[PDB]
């Protein structure tokens, strides 16, 4: 710690819960993200950052960002982590176009699910991928971040919120009350961000909890009993609405993008985007789809 | 990957509410005695949970009522304890356990508090409000959030990443504490 360890930059952004600013380590001289954390005495020290600060000496990995230090200075706690030039949307927006040429994509997604394939492996839910949460650098590194969001699996947990992933990513099963996600909760939202690396646009901009469902039963069709049988469980799924075929998604896709959207990619997005929780690809099965075989032996 | 885990199945814990409390409270005791015989904001930051006056609530009784106005699953407890344990200990060369600070009771109180509310933000996607809590503890809201801090700043450098082995340590680095 200590605060006249770093000196204060240029703000690099904010969430909910944090205002990131560049920061230089006066001693190093190496450049750093200053995350700070507003600690009212009032209200209390965010679970945001204490997960954070928790999963994060324990998940290293170089598609996780580093969190590097954590300083306690008056009502304020800075997560200090390893400096990183962009998120994915500011990144796409320095762009605008939009969307990214297809090596880029499956170089992008690629590290997304390395990253991601870790977290698993480590029993750890992110909860909140999106492209802003998605750290880029001039390497051209991507780093999963801000995993205040992010939940340890396989153990007993009482309390419940569906309200987890910014509700754009958040997936079907979700929003129809799941209380049970696993690990396909962050594939969906992976799904998602890879369409819109593709074509420069969100894939289901909902503006609330209903126009979400109806964004994803246009593209994906409405929920398919034969093919989701355990749906009839949760507790907003409404047998009675009506009908809807997926549509061809290479379709509605493909305008929006003058790059030529293959097989490979097209499948591998659908594995992705399975309305069945337990049919959506794992990070680790997804890291070896044909899609990514230039990237083998 | 974490000393005190050193020696646990990283396969690896079924136990109620009065097994959890009673590690926690243990771990305690032990503490303190084993305790007579790494930089400056650490400290600083760890001359929180000493209070001057002595606990009004008797320790084992006080932990009663947080239990009631709060009823917490086993896991709560556990955590709560594995805190005090990555705090405090840690093993040698030899697998040998070995004391990193010292635990007096004119500090036990506060820290009792610090690592149950910390646990819980650790372990449910909701918590009791701070002042709910603040309440329980008959504690006032900033010391509350200054006890949150001075904890998580003195064992952040450990792995806090919850998992059932580091829920499991917390009986077994008990059991290792004792005799036979
Ligand atoms: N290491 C870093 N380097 C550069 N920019 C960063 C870094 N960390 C965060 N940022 C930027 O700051 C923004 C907010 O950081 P986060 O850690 O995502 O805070 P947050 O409030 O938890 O975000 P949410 O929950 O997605 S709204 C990010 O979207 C990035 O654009
Ligand atoms: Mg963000």
């Amino acid at each position: 710690s200590s605060s006249s360890q770093f000196k204060q930059l240029e703000k690099l952004g904010n969430g909910t819960y944090a205002t990131v600013y560049k920061g230089l380590n006066k001693t190093t001289g190496v450049y750093v993200a200053l995350k700070e954390v507003k600690l009212d005495s009032e209200e209390g020290t965010p679970s945001t950052a204490i997960r954070e600060i928790s999963l994060m000496k324990e998940l290293k990995h170089e598609n996780i960002v580093r969190l590097y230090d954590v300083i306690h200075t008056e009502n304020k706690l800075t997560l200090v982590f390893e400096f990183m030039d962009n998120d994915l949307k500011k990144y796409m927006d320095s762009r605008t176009p939009r969307g990214l040429e297809l090596n880029l994509v499956k170089y992008f997604q690629w590290q997304l699910l390395q990253g991601l394939a870790f977290c698993h492996e480590n029993k750890i839910l992110h909860r909140d991928l999106k492209p802003q949460n998605l750290l880029i650098n001039k390497r051209g590194q991507l780093k999963l971040g801000d995993f205040g969001l992010a939940r340890a699996f396989g153990i007993p947990v009482n309390t419940f919120s569906s309200e987890v992933v910014t509700l754009w990513y958040r997936a079907p099963d979700v929003l129809m009350g799941s209380r049970t996600y696993s690990t396909s909760i962050d594939i969906w939202s992976c799904g998602c961000i890879l369409a819109e690396m593709i074509t420069g646009k969100p894939l289901f901009p909902g503006t609330n909890d209903e126009e979400q469902l109806k964004l994803i039963f246009d593209i994906m069709g409405t929920p398919n009993e034969s093919l989701w049988p355990s749906v009839t469980k949760l507790p907003k799924y409404n047998p009675n609405i009506q009908q809807r075929p997926p549509r061809d998604l290479r379709q509605v896709l493909q305008p929006h993008t003058k790059e030529p959207l293959d097989g490979n990619l097209m499948d591998f997005l659908h594995g992705l985007l399975q309305l069945n929780p337990d049919m959506r690809l794992s990070a680790k099965q997804a890291l070896h789809h044909p899609w990514f075989a230039e990237y083998y032996h | 990957e974490n000393p005190l885990l050193h020696g646990i199945p990283v396969d690896v814990p079924h136990i109620s509410v009065d097994e959890a409390l009673a590690n926690f409270k243990e771990t305690i005791e032990l503490l303190l005695k084993l305790s007579g015989n790494n930089t400056r904001v650490e400290k600083k930051e760890y001359s929180n949970f000493y209070m001057k006056s002595k606990p009004t609530l008797s320790s084992a009784d006080f932990l009663k009522r947080i239990q009631d106005k709060c009823e917490y699953q086993p896991t709560v407890y556990l955590v709560a304890t594995f805190l005090i344990d990555t705090l405090f200990l840690t093993r040698d060369g030899n697998n040998i356990l070995q004391l990193k600070l010292n635990l007096q009771e004119k500090e036990v109180h506060r820290m009792i508090i610090a690592a149950v509310r910390l646990s819980t933000k650790l372990l449910e996607d909701f918590v009791h409000s701070h002042e709910y809590f603040s309440k329980v503890c008959g504690i006032s809201k900033r010391l509350l959030t200054k006890l949150e801090v001075s904890l998580l700043i003195c064992v952040c450098n450990t792995k806090l990443m919850v998992s059932n082995r580091k829920l499991a340590a917390s009986k077994l680095l008990l059991n290792e504490l004792r005799s036979f």
